[PDB]
């Protein structure tokens, strides 16, 4: 199906305790490939999926030196992010940064990204159209107009359709054998008694990959969203996810809720009982 | 702004007394970045914990695994033990085995 | 295969 590359980078000062720190990890789809940190003994960008470990030397040097200058242009950021703010020298704060692109079944391009967020809150973005950008507030807008004079987007535009989809293509070519490999849910269904009334039923979904799933309640035909309890899709640490989906019954209309499960790992959507 | 974790602990595998398996904790939904995460055996620290490398959501909040080989039992007790900006105290976690 | 534009906010 689709795939996505993604880069995630994340700057926090920390006044009184060195520079900020610079973070980078890389992801193709739901899984990480490559990991970079500034506090490390000997920074380096460093391989965290055996199928980026064939890339040479020049590979693991070029893109070292790239997150060697982005820590220090972030470093830059957070100083002007900060006077933006007309905030003081003394406190932490943080900037982080998503960009990479989207390819449909056929590799082609979908779309592309690249946005900030400072101290949490979305900043500036760069449009779909990759050719303008939207900023939050005031602050941004200084950024836009310093991104606008030096042509940024065109830059970016011209790494997210090209350098971006051919890295993106290689990894699912080298990594095929798990990237493109989509692993069905283990599902089944527990009952856990409450009381004399009542019973929870939880619908259990394991050893799925990619994390995208979608596990439903039904009683009597009906979606029970509001009375559903779902947890978050959490990694299992074996590559894997697991999720699952819970209602409260009353004793013995068991039978009348079913939990459905998709994933597209699957060929048909799944039902289960208790 | 600051948005306090949401901690999920559980283990890799299904769990069964007298074999190793992996015990989780997996903190999310987080701001800022910072946290210490403890995994304890017993109400006592467990030593050599690994955890991810930091990464977060689409809406900007952190998420990592904290996590380490175990042998459960029936009457060994473990837990994560959380602290956050957010937190006026560190939160503790007990591992269910049916969640 | 990191982007290589270097433009701080």
């Amino acid at each position: 199906g689709s795939h996505s590359m993604r880069y995630f980078y994340t700057s926090v000062s920390r006044p009184g305790r060195g520079e900020p720190r610079f973070i980078s990890v890389g992801y193709v789809d739901d899984t990480q490939f490559v990991r970079f940190d500034s506090d490390a003994a000997s920074p380096r960008e460093e391989p965290r999926a055996p199928w980026i470990e064939q890339e040479g030397p020049e590979y693991w040097d070029r893109n070292t030196q790239i997150c060697k200058t982005n820590t220090q242009t972030d470093r830059e950021s957070l100083r002007n992010l900060r006077g933006y703010y007309n905030q003081s020298e003394a406190g932490s704060h943080t900037l982080q940064r998503m960009y990479g692109c989207d390819v449909g079944p056929d590799g082609r391009l979908l779309r592309g990204h690249n946005q900030f967020a400072y101290d949490g809150k979305d900043y500036i973005a760069l449009n779909e159209d990759l050719s303008s950008w939207t900023a939050a507030d005031t602050a941004a807008q200084i950024t836009q107009r310093k991104w606008e004079a030096a042509r940024v987007a065109e830059q970016l535009r011209t790494y997210l359709e090209g350098t971006c989809v051919e890295w993106l293509r290689r990894y699912l070519e080298n990594g095929k054998e798990t990237l493109q490999r989509a692993d069905p849910p283990k599902t089944h269904v527990t009952h856990h008694p409450i009381s004399d009334h009542e019973a929870t039923l939880r619908c259990w979904a394991l050893g799925f990959y990619p994390a995208e799933i979608t596990l439903t309640w039904q009683r009597d035909g009906e979606d029970q969203t509001q009375d559903t309890e779902l947890v978050e899709t959490r990694p299992a640490g074996d590559r894997t996810f697991q999720k699952w989906a819970a209602v409260v019954v009353p004793s013995g209309e068991e039978q009348r809720y079913t939990c459905h499960v998709q994933h597209e790992g699957l060929p048909k959507p799944l039902t289960l009982r208790w | 702004i600051q948005r306090t974790p949401k901690i999920q602990v559980y283990s890799r595998h299904p769990a069964e007394n007298g074999k190793s398996n992996f015990l989780n904790c997996y903190v999310s939904g987080f701001h800022p970045s910072d946290i210490e995460v403890d995994l304890l055996k017993n109400g006592e620290r467990i030593e050599k914990v690994e955890h991810s490398d930091l990464s977060f959501s689409k809406d900007w909040s952190f998420y990592l695994l904290y996590y380490t080989e175990f042998t459960p039992t029936e009457k060994d007790e473990y837990a994560c033990r959380v602290n956050h900006v957010t937190l006026s105290q560190p939160k503790i976690v007990k591992w269910d085995r049916d969640m | 295969s990191h982007v290589a534009v270097e433009n701080a906010l």
